[PDB]
């Protein structure tokens, strides 16, 4: 008639303690853009006439 | 808005985003302490004791 079920306690192990200290780090930032030629010349004529060749 | 040369405007330059309340009309407190809760009514035809 009842009078049972003794509760045991727990220990809860396996905690991952990791410490941290100050440091010196450099900061960067990504910026989007395009690539362009170093020098590009569009060939344009300076006379009048028919392209023969 | 993004231009073809890469310049752009994101949704942190015109606004500030955060998790807030859906409605700010009604607010409760309990003995001065900040509190919220749900008020429960009863469907008609059902017993209020069970």
């Amino acid at each position: 008639c009842g009078k049972s079920e003794a509760p045991p306690p727990a220990q809860t192990p396996e905690v991952g303690i990791v410490t941290l200290e100050a440091q010196t780090v450099t900061l960067n930032t990504e910026l989007p853009g395009r690539t362009n030629a170093f020098r590009i010349a569009e060939v344009r004529p300076q006379v009048n006439g028919i392209i023969l060749k | 808005k993004v231009n073809p040369d890469g310049s752009q405007v994101r949704l942190k330059d015109v606004a500030d985003v955060g998790l807030g309340g859906q409605d700010y009309s009604i607010n409760a407190q309990f003995n001065g302490s900040p509190a919220s809760g749900i008020a429960i009514k009863l469907a008609t035809g059902a017993n209020a004791l069970d």
